[PDB]
């Protein structure tokens, strides 16, 4: 009641009103996971054309944040595109001075954290419609995934989900999850976890699917140096999805 | 109401915030000023529950503002813990500026004036917190003793008990207190001060906290072996006073 | 009603409008009946100031305000309120003269008035407007009429009405459309304008009226505004009488 | 409803605000002047008010100017801020443009300073009328400031308890202090007839007058005690 | 009611925001420090858990702030991070300015300031967490003090927040030898999470740790967050695992 | 309801209800008195005593403002302590300025446009103190180009001079007999023994010098604040006088 | 010249063979006046080494200002800051102030731990990327000390080896040197053991 | 439901989302208008109508298709007031980004920055949404011909062809047919004026009236460029369809 009139005050049972609406506000999204292997993490959703004639192809849910590192989101729609400006911004800020080249995935999601934080804060104020996945790629912690609450809170997991079909994805992960996956193992996982949310559409031209993996000096856009490290982050297009959704 | 905002008095003249933060001060720990003639001795009770508990790294309920001038306080600790560290600075920058010892009349004025400036704004709320200040400057071999309210009041008294339980104490110190010889010993208002803080701790000594202040920028504290040493001849005299009051009543 | 929805002017309703809004047009309706009337070669405005006892001082109260010396702009609503918007219309011209050394074209006054009263709603701390505002001129272009909305709402127009008795005007000015297709000429507009406030002024009737009459023309006021006052005043009023009777 | 009876940023249902209904109220409650004015003079006169027998009585004309002054009927702690601003206007056209401000000129920028208030959600807005005098180029001029900031010039004008009696004077009157320049004594006795008219359940008392007149022959003075015992 | 702003005061005359925080620790995990001569223990016990949850590689209740002092976190994490990022920038400033690491009592005395600022002015939270401080400074040796979300700090030889600090109080002060040992704290606190824990089996990927020592490579303190194989050696002499 | 909430909301009588409800904050505080004569003015006050403990002659209730001013007081020390910390300012400025005495008017207005914030901001007024000030005083000083002035600084609205006035909770009944006896006939002496034989008819304790403190401004002198034994001394006579009339 | 000039000092670090050097004089003076034959110039923050010459006062505020933010990054990172991302660092921190720019040639030195290759760096005023896998020195010696490094450096030496080329080139150069000398120390960073070598010189 | 929540866009509700934000898409009911964007293969084409109902209202001063920029021109559905405030600040930031960046703003960019404006408006309970759709229309030298559609909300999504209005459902059912049967999206003529006879013959049927010269107002983006067509041109066009 007066528990998300203000942003002052607490349930007594804990929390604010804001923070467990800010989460069902998440679960209105469409549905994104991300799975952790020991060689590979792969990050996927849908994407609702809500229109036969909309273009969802135009733009895209997964959204590189920094080469290396791409996040999703589940909630509202106008809310991620601000927040991913300044995730680009305060990247190169923050560390691309400090070691001069894009930071470790593991620092940016404490950043991140900063901004959700100081909307659950203070009246006249509200908490972003998101939780958003980041996943990335360094050398200093390897492979890492991470959920990022608008609470101001940020967990790492080894693979979990939001949006409408959450709580049927967290169950399904369980189960065929392994200790060693491959890659390629865990595409497999990703499209047959989605398409429980959503079928009678499913094909790679509604379902994105992507990958952060090995450097791409192809998407670098220069090669000749023996220390260079493209983007591990790596698209692929709706052919590539094809032929991963015909392999189930 | 009119006790939304500090923008809003009552049709008494009054203000709840400041009403409430009277109720405030009885919820935290105790304490009495007894003045002497060479001596004020301000004393306080140290709350203690646990074993666990320290009495050496916890805050200590008297905090030193100067070398010649002390506060102990009662209210709420957290709120107490601003208004410490702020008139010790303020302690400081008079002697900065001026260059003279630190003043009594003047730092209880300025101590009360930081909680008036927020009770005259509307957007801040002051604390809930009445002090204590008793003291001496190099340049007065008399004692003054003073107070400060949660409204922004300054206050003279000889003789004060504030906080948990200060009334049953209150009428105690009236009686024994005289304006017209305050306790020249030193000892005697040390044992007057360890009685009326006895009433409201229950048992305790390690649970009464004494310290003194004399002329000529001399502070102390006071070991605890000094506070158990006063009950033993403070429960000798009131038990020897009580089996001659049924004596009296038995020669009739 | 209740539930927000005119209670701020952030807040709004799912008809598709602001009751808050709809407060401060009725506002305009009670003021004092003004006109404007745009020709093919100026524009004339003209104000009903109502004579409420005969204290008053005849011709020094008016609500017609120049703004340069060439573009003329009179209100109708709460009058210290019209006012006020004609004392920040007045700086925004200011600024655009020193700037570009040239005299503001009358659409660029529109667009920079009604920036102003968009302001005033975009903020729960800040009251609207609650005025029309009739205005209009000659420039580049030639002659141009406008009016502008306490909503933030404005058009371009060949005639405008606002006030009391402006359900008599809007009738006059239809006339006009059908009499003259060139809206009628400057000259004989300024008597086209008297006679259209008495009209007006049986909507206002158990009172007096003071008529004050205002024009800039292309080539019979010389691409200035000034006041029409005097000897020519008087055949508008004579003209006005004779043909209401 | 009368939930507009807290906002003065939010319209009322009429148009209006209500509380710029209440604070024509506060002139009602506000003490009494009459203002009225000719060619070549201008006089407000103005009654003192006092509690009590061992009150020294209220200044009801504050001196703006050596040819501007002014007097209030309202609420005097408004009175005071908007005194003080208009002031600072007036010695400004007397520093830059070695000028007097006009009566008309001065009035509209108090009027945006009203309305300042009103579109704003701080501080008071005004509650107090003010009756202006000047003597500029185009001669002694009257204006009726409200506290909405209209400005009203007229030949008389009254306001405060029980003025309606003054605008009664005024009217049958209008043309006979028209006709009358050069005479201060002329004008300051019609401002004295009126306010015992106005006024009801009183009477008037040799230190209940203070009239203040300027003109084109008379500075601006202030005459009291035994200079308004031979007009009572 | 008292919600609007925490520039008022309830009937009690404190806020009642000062209780709707203290509420707020009640449903978070449990927290024990406890003191010995010969190192300080912290432990925090994990409010949420999964076998896809990374929490292996990873914590998020222990954090250094400098590399003589460290805390655990009782309460909501989304209040937290805030909040130990200026309790070691205040470090920082010590290490500056004064060229040395900062004592116990001021550092977690600010802390205590700044949270009683927010209830003190604006209509702003109150922040509804409890830190356990366990730091070393050469004038009082060893130091254990808590942080009230009200903003007030006290010293202690052992403690508990968290949820079920009443239940888990007295289990600890029942079982405290007097001269004490960082092996008797380590061993101490795996019994009293137990209790106070809903799981019967704790188990160490449930577990955060971290023990203080001065006591074993002398002359310069090292503090050391557990990695998980070594929480569960100590798991197995405590008979749980 | 949503008139005591807001300085910035007026009532049906035109006012804000912050500023009625610091009047009765004056009432609360304990009687004070000051009386006009043309020998020097004499201000008296009221303590109150509860406690063989208070110490009521180590603080103060009648404070020196300048050199030859003494103000008297009612009402919260907390909106007193802002009052003369300021007027302190006013007049120890005016010596910096000019190099004469500060007018007795003028220390006057400072005071009140003090008392005039009562809110957050507004134009030609910056606001900072954001409550209603539940103080009075009675301002009392000489200058030369009048005489013997005192004037009662209102919180609430404008200045107003008496001649004598009393404030407190004992303010009524002595205003009626100030009238009935005051007078320009009446010696210095005699303002003293009249202070406080009003000041006990509405004290609820008896007539002792701890509940009490006499202070005369005589230029002459200086502004003076009284010793305890020469007020002793004046209960005394004032009992003699009655006794035998 | 400028105040790194008048103070001057010297710090010279070297490349071997999956090892470094990092050497430094003991004298500080503040212009003609000796000061201190004992004021070491080396510091570190975990394996990065950080020289520092120039005005005596940056030499000791700076050394402040390094270790806060790599304090902060050794926390919340939960590693070793890197001598290839301190390079970034010192030379975007100097350059903070450019209106105001601190007056110092520092050297960084140190061996990466993510791939065991050695890093040295060189910077001015306000600091630049010098890369080397040779020798950066640094001071008002610093002219003479980068042809006697040359000089005596042979590529790809030992542990014990680049011992005796840095010795032998800071035994001379500072000595022939005004504002140099007055003792050195000798750091060698094996691989992640330091061993410390005092080296007997002349008082200069 | 309403306890806060309607009044506020700094208060969620129960769903997590604002009721207020959302009675804005029902604010272009109330203007009554249509528009129809088309891309050709080469152009873009923005047609939307005009609405003069009153003859003391010239049909040149009532319009709603902007000129924003050379390149870059806009529709405008729903309120007068909201429309003004958004072509404000789409004017001065393309003029801006223009030479601070020295590149032709594209569709994509303005729709975004805008979109990113509008969702700025939100979060701040001080601010409010904007209640008009824009739909801004470019041929690209990055893409060729685009429509970025940004709603109130500060959604702002691509479109082969979109609608909006009241009516604007039997529009886009229109469209949906024609560009699914064919196997493209855009409409297969060349020359942009015979793409605009298309387009204004997909309006006449779908919303069922005859359209007249002074009740359209067309905006044809070109290759770098734009120019909104005067109604004598848009009457040449109208008799194209109705005389084969």
């Amino acid at each position: 009641d007066r528990y998300s009139f203000s942003l002052t005050t607490f349930s007594p049972s804990g929390k604010l009103g804001q923070i467990d609406y800010a989460l069902t506000a998440v679960k209105q999204g469409v549905t994104s996971l991300g799975i952790k292997a020991t060689n590979g993490v792969v990050i996927a959703t849908e994407k609702k054309s809500s229109s036969p004639l909309a273009m969802s192809e135009t733009l895209s849910k997964v959204s590189l944040l920094t080469p290396d590192i791409g996040a999703v989101y589940s909630g509202m729609g106008p809310d991620y595109r601000v927040l991913v400006d300044k995730s680009r911004k305060v990247a190169h800020t923050s560390y691309k001075r400090i070691y001069g080249e894009y930071p470790p995935t593991k620092l940016l999601v404490s950043e991140v954290a900063k901004i959700m934080q100081e909307a659950t804060q203070s009246g006249g104020v509200r908490p972003f419609g998101v939780s958003l996945l980041i996943a990335g790629h360094d050398e200093f912690n390897g492979f890492s995934l991470y959920q990022v609450d608008p609470s101001g809170s940020y967990f790492p997991w080894k693979a979990t989900a939001i949006g409408k079909g959450s709580v049927a994805a967290k169950t399904f992960l369980e189960k065929r999850w392994n200790d060693e996956l491959e890659l390629e193992d865990a595409i497999h996982i990703a499209l047959l976890t989605l398409k429980e949310s959503v079928e009678g559409e499913f094909n790679g031209d509604t379902i994105e699917l992507a990958i952060i993996g090995d450097e791409n000096p192809d998407l670098l856009g220069y090669t000749g140096i023996p220390t260079d490290k493209g983007p591990r982050f790596r698209k692929l297009t709706s052919q590539e999805i094809n032929d991963r959704l015909e392999a189930l | 109401g009119y006790d939304r905002a500090l923008s809003i008095f009552s049709p008494d003249g009054h203000i709840f915030q400041v009403e409430y933060a009277l109720e405030a001060v009885k919820r935290g720990t105790c304490a009495v000023g007894v003045k002497g003639k060479n001596c004020v001795v301000l004393g306080c009770e140290r709350r203690s529950t646990l074993k666990l508990q320290d009495t050496r790294i916890t805050p200590s309920k008297v905090s030193k503002i100067d070398s010649h001038v002390v506060l102990s306080f009662s209210g709420l600790n957290a709120d107490s813990r601003i208004l410490i560290e702020k008139a010790r600075v303020e302690a400081q920058s008079h002697r900065l500026t001026l260059e003279d010892p630190v003043t009594v009349e003047y730092l209880t004025r300025y101590v009360a004036g930081v909680q008036q400036r927020y009770t005259q704004s509307g957007g801040v709320r002051p604390f809930g917190v009445s002090t204590l200040i008793a003291g001496f400057d190099p340049r007065d071999d008399e004692p003054k003793l003073y107070q400060t309210e949660p409204s922004g009041i300054y206050s003279s008294w000889s003789a004060q008990t504030i906080g948990r339980n200060s009334k049953t104490v209150r009428e105690f110190l009236e009686k024994n207190y005289d304006r017209k010889e305050p306790p020249a010993t030193v000892e005697e208002c040390v044992k007057l001060t360890v009685r009326s803080l006895l009433e409201v701790v229950q048992t305790g000594a390690k649970n009464i906290e004494i310290t003194v202040v004399k002329p000529d920028s001399d502070i102390v504290a006071l070991s605890s072996e000094e506070i158990n040493q006063y009950v033993t001849q403070i429960e000798q005299e009131k038990q020897e006073q009580q089996e001659q009051d049924k004596k009296k009543k038995s020669n009739h | 009603i209740g539930t927000g929805y005119d209670l701020s002017n952030s807040v709004f309703s799912p008809d598709g409008r602001n009751f808050q809004v709809e407060y401060a047009v009725k506002a305009v309706e009670n003021g004092t009946t003004s006109i404007g009337i745009k020709c093919n070669d100026g524009v004339v405005f003209a104000v009903e100031k109502l004579i409420t006892s005969k204290l008053l001082v005849p011709q020094k109260n008016v609500k017609i305000q120049v703004v340069d010396r060439h573009i003329g702009c009179v209100y109708s609503g709460l009058i210290p309120d019209g006012r006020h918007l004609v004392n920040r219309g007045r700086e925004e011209a200011a600024s655009f003269k020193k700037l570009y050394k040239t005299p503001i074209p009358i659409p660029a006054f529109a667009d920079r008035l009604g920036q102003y009263v968009q302001a005033h709603t975009l903020y729960n701390s800040v009251r609207p407007f609650g005025v029309s505002t009739i205005f209009g001129g000659v420039d580049k272009n030639g002659a141009h009429l406008y009016m502008l909305e306490p909503s933030g709402s404005y058009w371009g127009y060949k005639g405008a009405a606002t006030g009391k008795g402006r359900q008599s005007a809007k009738a006059e000015l239809e006339k006009l459309v059908d009499h003259h297709p060139e809206g009628l000429s400057a000259r004989e507009a300024v008597k086209q304008a008297a006679k259209i406030i008495y009209l007006a002024h049986e909507d206002n009737k158990e009172k007096d009226f003071e008529l004050e009459i205002s024009w800039c023309s292309l080539s019979e006021t010389n691409g200035l505004h000034k006041f029409v006052k005097g000897d020519l005043l008087q055949e508008a009023i004579d003209f006005a009488q004779k043909e209401i009777n | 409803r009368n939930n507009y009876d807290g906002d003065t940023v939010t319209f009322s249902p009429t148009g209006r605000l209500f509380q710029v209904e209440y604070a024509l109220e506060a002139i009602k409650q506000g003490s009494v002047t009459v203002g009225l004015r000719s060619n070549t003079h201008a006089v407000l006169v103005a009654l003192k008010r006092n509690a009590d027998e061992l009150s020294s009585y209220q200044k009801k004309i504050i001196k703006c100017d050596e040819h501007m002054g002014l007097s209030l009927a309202g609420l005097a702690p408004d009175a005071r801020v908007l005194s003080n601003y208009l002031r600072q206007q007036c010695n400004y056209s007397s520093l830059v443009f070695n000028r007097k401000l006009a009566v008309e000129r001065a009035g509209h920028l108090l009027c945006d300073k009203a309305q300042k208030n009103t579109q704003s959600y701080g501080g008071r807005p005004y509650g107090v009328g003010l009756l202006i005098i000047g003597y500029d180029k185009s001669g002694a001029h009257l204006l009726e400031f409200q506290p909405s900031g209209n400005v009203t010039e007229l030949y008389g004008t009254a306001i405060g308890a029980r003025s309606q009696g003054a605008k009664t004077y005024l009217e049958r009157t209008l043309d006979t202090f028209i006709k009358i320049d050069g005479n201060p004594d002329e004008l300051i006795k019609a401002g004295v007839e009126a306010i015992s008219q106005s006024l009801r359940d009183e009477s008037l008392t040799v230190d209940n007058l203070s009239i203040a007149i300027v003109g084109k022959d008379t500075p601006f003075t202030i005459y009291d005690g035994e200079a308004v015992a031979k007009y009572i | 009611r008292y919600d609007s702003r925490t520039t008022i005061f309830s009937p009690e005359g404190r806020l009642y925001q000062v209780e709707y925080a203290l509420e707020s620790i009640s449903h978070a995990g449990t927290a024990i420090g406890i003191m010995a001569s010969d190192g300080i223990v912290l432990a925090a016990e994990r409010k949420v858990t999964s076998t896809l949850l990374e929490q292996d590689t990873s914590t998020e209740k222990l954090y250094k702030l400098n590399d003589k002092i460290a805390v655990a976190v009782a309460g909501l994490t989304a209040d937290a991070e805030i909040l130990i990022n200026t309790a070691r920038i205040h470090a920082q400033n010590y290490l500056k300015t004064y060229n040395e690491d900062i004592p116990v009592e001021i550092l977690v005395r600010r802390l205590s300031d700044i949270k009683q600022g927010y209830t003190q002015h604006g209509g702003l939270r109150p922040f509804g967490v409890s830190f356990i401080y366990a730091g070393y400074d050469d004038r009082y040796g060893y130091q254990l003090y808590t942080s009230n979300p009200s903003g007030n700090y006290t010293g202690w030889k052992a403690i508990s927040v968290g949820a079920n600090t009443s239940a888990a109080q007295t289990l600890l002060q029942m079982d405290y030898k007097d001269d004490m040992k960082v092996d008797d704290a380590i061993e101490l606190a795996l019994k009293t999470l137990s209790k106070t824990t809903d799981s019967s089996a704790l188990t160490y990927d449930r577990l955060e740790f971290a023990t203080i020592r001065k006591g074993a490579n002398d002359g310069e303190v090292y503090q050391k967050i557990f990695k998980p194989q070594e929480i569960k050696d100590i798991l197995v002499k405590t008979g749980i695992t | 309801s949503e008139y005591d909430r807001g300085v910035s909301t007026f009532s049906p009588e035109g006012r804000l209800f912050q500023v009625e409800y610091s009047l009765e904050a004056i009432k609360l505080g304990s009687t004070a008195i000051g009386i006009a004569t043309k020998e020097g003015v004499v201000l008296g006050v009221e303590k109150r005593a509860t406690s063989p403990l208070l110490e009521s002659d180590s603080i103060e209730k009648i404070v020196e403002i300048d050199r030859h001013i003494g103000c008297a007081m009612s009402g919260l020390t907390a909106d007193a302590r802002s009052m003369i910390e300021h007027a302190r300012t006013a007049a120890v400025t005016h010596n910096l300025y000019y190099d004469e005495d500060i007018n007795v008017e003028s220390l006057t207005q400072s005071v009140c446009d003090l008392a005039l914030r009562f809110g957050e901001g507004a134009s030609g007024e910056e606001r900072l103190m954001s409550r209603p000030f539940g103080v009075a005083l009675l301002i009392a000083g000489h200058d030369a180009d009048d005489g013997y002035q005192l004037f009662h600084a209102e919180p609430s609205g404008t200045f107003y001079r008496y001649n004598a006035k009393a404030i407190g909770s004992g303010s009524e009944g002595a205003q009626a007999e100030l009238l009935n006896e005051w007078h320009s006939s009446l010696t210095l002496k005699e303002a003293e023994l009249l202070v406080l034989k009003i000041l006990k008819q509405v004290m609820e304790e008896k007539l002792d010098e701890n509940n009490a403190q006499l202070s005369c401004i005589t230029k002459q002198d200086g502004f003076k604040i009284y010793d305890n034994e020469k007020t002793a001394e004046l209960i005394k006579e004032l009992k003699e006088k009655e006794a035998a009339e | 010249s400028d105040p790194s000039s008048i103070n001057g000092g010297i710090v010279v670090a070297m490349t071997g063979k999956d090892c470094v050097a990092i050497a430094c004089d003991l004298r500080l003076g503040s212009q003609s006046l000796g000061v201190s034959n004992k004021f070491e110039k080396i510091f570190h923050y975990g394996h990065v080494f950080l020289g520092i010459t120039g005005l005596a006062t940056d030499v000791t505020t700076l050394n402040e200002m390094f270790r806060y933010k790599t304090n902060l990054y050794k926390l919340k990172e939960e590693r070793a800051i890197e001598p290839e991302t301190f390079t970034q660092l010192v030379s975007s921190s100097l350059y903070e102030r450019r209106f105001g720019p601190y007056f110092v040639g520092p050297v960084v030195a140190g061996i990466n731990s993510k791939s065991g290759k050695p890093f040295i760096a060189g910077f001015d005023l306000i600091g630049c990327i010098d890369e080397a896998k040779d020798f950066i020195v640094s001071g008002t010696a610093s002219d003479q000390l980068f042809g006697m490094c040359e000089s005596l450096y042979e590529p790809n030496l030992e542990p014990e080896d680049l011992f005796e080329t840095i010795s032998q080139a800071l035994l001379n150069a500072a000595d022939r040197d005004a504002l140099s000398g007055w003792g050195a120390v000798v750091y060698i960073i094996k691989k992640d053991e330091v061993v410390k070598r005092y080296l007997k010189m002349r008082q200069d | 439901s309403a306890a806060g929540y309607d009044r506020h866009i700094t208060i969620f509700s129960p769903e997590g989302r604002l009721y207020q934000v959302e009675y804005a898409f029902k604010a272009t009911n109330q203007t009554n208008i249509n528009s129809l964007a088309v891309r050709g293969k080469d152009c873009t084409v923005v047609i939307s109508q005009k609405k003069v109902p009153d003859k003391l209202l010239d049909p040149t001063t009532v319009s709603y298709i902007f000129c924003i920029s050379r390149t870059i021109g806009m529709v405008v559905n729903g309120p007068i007031p909201d429309a003004r405030n958004a072509a404000l600040r789409a004017k001065a930031e393309a003029a801006e980004f223009r030479y601070k960046y020295g590149y032709d703003m594209p569709c994509d960019v303005l729709a975004k920055r805008m979109a990113n404006l509008s969702q700025i408006y939100t979060q701040r309970a001080y601010m409010r949404p904007l209640g008009v759709i824009l739909t801004f229309v470019s041929v690209d030298e990055e893409l060729g011909p685009s429509i970025y559609k940004t709603d109130p909300a500060g959604y702002y999504v691509g479109y082969k062809a979109t609608a909006t209005g009241p009516k604007q459902q039997e529009i886009t059912t229109n469209l949906e047919n024609h560009f699914k049967k064919s196997k493209i999206d855009h409409i297969n003529e060349e020359s942009w004026e015979k793409v605009v006879e298309f387009a204004i013959t997909h309006m006449i049927d779908a919303l069922g009236t005859e359209f007249s010269k002074n009740d359209l107002e067309v905006g044809v983006a070109t290759k770098d460029k734009f120019f909104t067509l005067s109604a004598e041109n848009i009457e040449e066009r109208l008799v194209a369809i109705a005389e084969q």
